């Protein structure tokens, strides 16, 4: 009742599941290597080719 | 296929694969895919 | 116009901009374009020019 990290295990398993999902989500905005990290800019401004 | 037509000097650039232009987006529009070889000379002494 | 070592640069701003009237109307030798199609700058909406 009166101490945290009583639970440090099942902390962690939350933690590490978690962490794993933003680095999923922040890795759509890199551009690895083109002139735009969003799909729509460079199917509004480029031909097909 | 062998198609055969007559154009200028100017605009031989503009039949290769996939790019735009003047006969390119309006007369000849060769599709981005391979054909396969194109050949040209000259006929200013020849036709004209 | 001006000299190539004394290059004339102006801005343009506020604007409704076409630029199908400078594509169609063909005196021009060489037009090409990077990142950017010449076709689609009907639609596309700049800062500045």
């Amino acid at each position: 009742s009166s101490t945290a990290s009583a639970l440090g295990k099942l902390q962690d398993v939350v933690n590490q599941n978690a962490q794993a999902l933003n680095t999923l989500v922040k890795q759509l905005s890199s551009n690895f290597g083109a002139i735009s990290s969003v799909l729509n800019d460079i199917l509004s401004r480029l031909d097909p080719p | 296929y062998a198609d055969s037509f007559v154009i200028r000097g100017d605009e031989v650039r503009q039949i290769a694969p996939g790019q735009t232009g003047k006969i390119a987006d309006y007369n000849y529009k060769l599709p981005d895919d391979f054909t396969g070889c194109v050949i040209a000379w000259n006929s200013n002494n020849l036709d004209s | 116009f001006a000299s190539v070592y004394a290059w004339n640069r102006k801005r343009i701003s506020n604007c409704v901009a076409d630029y199908s009237v400078l594509y169609n109307s063909a005196s021009f030798s060489t037009f090409k374009c990077y990142g950017v199609s010449p076709t689609k700058l009907n639609d596309l909406c700049f800062t500045n020019v």
